[PDB]
C-alpha cells in the first residue's frame, strides 16, 4: 500500500543521493579539498548504510567511494579500514581496485602496480620495516605477482634506506596523478545523473 | 550495508 | 566559474537531501520503525554537518530532526544531548520545542505541557527523586509561575510516588500521539518537496 | 553552522 510505495520511493531517492555524493567525493578528492572530502565521506557512509538492497550499478559506485577514502588515507598506517586488522589502507584499496567491475586497461595496471609499490613505500617512510615485509608477503609471495620489481622491492626492505630513489620514481605523487586521471573519468561518467543535473539547471539559470 | 568508508584509529 | 557553479549546485542538492531526510525521519518516527529511524538520523546528521551555511527554513528543518531525536530517547536518562550534563533528553526536547518557528496554538501548548510533566515522570520511574527535583526547578521553579499543576507536581515529587496516576493521565504515550499528530502535519506540509516528489512520480508509473 | 547541531547523544550522561 502507501507504506510499500513509500519504501520504494525512499529507495529511488537513496540511489540518487549515492550517485550525487559519489560525484561530490570524487570532486573533493580531485581538487584536494580535505575537509569537504571528510564531510562528503560521512554523508556517503550513512546513505550507503541505509540501503537495503544493491544493484550492480550501485555496487560499483560504493567501491569507487571506498577506493578514494583509502587512497586519501594511504600514508596513515594505523587507520584500519577493514574488519581484518592486518589490511593496511593501501592494500585495502588494492583489493577494491580488483573488485571494481571495470576495464583492466593500461591505466588500470599502472595504478595497480603503483599501489603495490607505495603500499610498501608508505610502510618504509616510517620506521615500520617489519610491517613492510609483512605487506610484501601478503601482496607478493606466490604466484599472483608478475611484477619484475618483486626482486628490487624485497631488497629495498632490508636496505633501511627510507629516501630510496626507486620510490621517488614510482612515487605517491605519480600514484595520485594516475588515480585522479581515473577520478576525472568517473567524474564525467555520472556528471549527468539526476540529482546533479537537476541542481545544475537550478543554478545555471540563476 | 556491509561496506565501510570511515576507518578506526588502531590497525 | 565552473567551480563556483558546482559549489552552489551541491548546496542546492544538500538542501533537497535535508528535506527528504526530514520526511523519512518524521515517517519512521510516526511509524515506530526504530532501526529505520536510527539510520535516517545518521544520514540527516551527516548532511547537516556538511552544510556550510544555514537558512531560516533549513534551521527549522534541523530543529524538527533534533526534536524527534530527544523525544525518541526521552526515557533513556543516561543519554546526553547537550554539553550541559544535567539536561535530560525531555528537557532538551522542551528547549527545541520553544525554538521551532511554528504556530503557538492549542496543540503546541498541549505538547509543551506534556513534555514538562513527563520530564519529571521519567525521572520518577527510575528512583531518581533527586534529579526529578532538579528537573522540576529548571522547568518550573518560580520563573513567572505560568502553570496550574505546578504545585501538584511538587508534592508528587515529595511523595516519591514512582508510578502515580497523575503521570498516567498526562502519559508518555499521550505526549507521543500528539507529537505524531504534529508530525503528520509536517509530513503533509513537506510532501511536495523536490526529492520525495520526483521519487514518488518514478514509483507511481512503475 | 551545520557542525554545531548534533542528532546523536552520548552514553552515560
Amino acid at each position: 500500500e502507501d507504506a510499500g510505495l513509500v519504501a520504494e520511493a525512499e529507495a529511488v531517492a537513496a540511489g540518487w543521493m549515492l550517485d550525487f555524493l559519489c560525484l561530490s567525493l570524487c570532486r573533493a578528492f580531485r581538487d584536494g579539498r580535505s575537509e569537504d572530502f571528510r564531510r562528503t565521506r560521512n554523508s556517503a557512509e550513512a546513505i550507503i548504510h541505509g540501503l537495503s538492497s544493491l544493484t550492480a550499478c550501485q555496487l560499483r559506485t560504493i567501491y569507487i567511494c571506498q577506493f578514494l577514502t583509502r587512497i586519501a588515507a594511504g600514508k596513515t598506517l594505523d587507520a584500519q579500514f577493514e574488519n581484518d586488522e592486518r589490511i593496511t589502507p593501501l592494500e585495502s584499496a588494492l583489493m577494491i581496485w580488483g573488485s571494481i567491475e571495470k576495464e583492466h586497461d593500461k591505466l588500470h595496471e599502472e595504478i595497480q602496480n603503483l599501489i603495490k609499490i607505495q603500499a610498501i613505500a608508505v610502510c618504509m617512510e616510517n620506521g615500520n620495516f617489519k610491517e613492510a615485509e609483512e605487506v610484501f608477503e601478503r601482496i607478493f609471495g606466490d604466484p599472483n605477482s608478475h611484477m619484475p620489481f618483486k626482486s628490487k622491492l624485497l631488497m629495498i626492505i632490508s636496505q633501511k634506506d627510507t629516501f630510496h630513489s626507486f620510490f621517488q620514481h614510482f612515487s605517491y605523487n605519480h600514484m595520485m596523478e594516475k588515480i585522479k586521471s581515473y577520478v576525472n573519468y568517473v567524474l564525467s561518467e555520472k556528471s549527468s545523473t539526476f540529482l546533479m543535473k537537476a541542481a545544475a539547471k537550478v543554478v545555471e539559470s540563476k | 550495508r556491509d561496506f565501510t568508508l570511515k576507518p578506526k584509529k588502531r590497525r
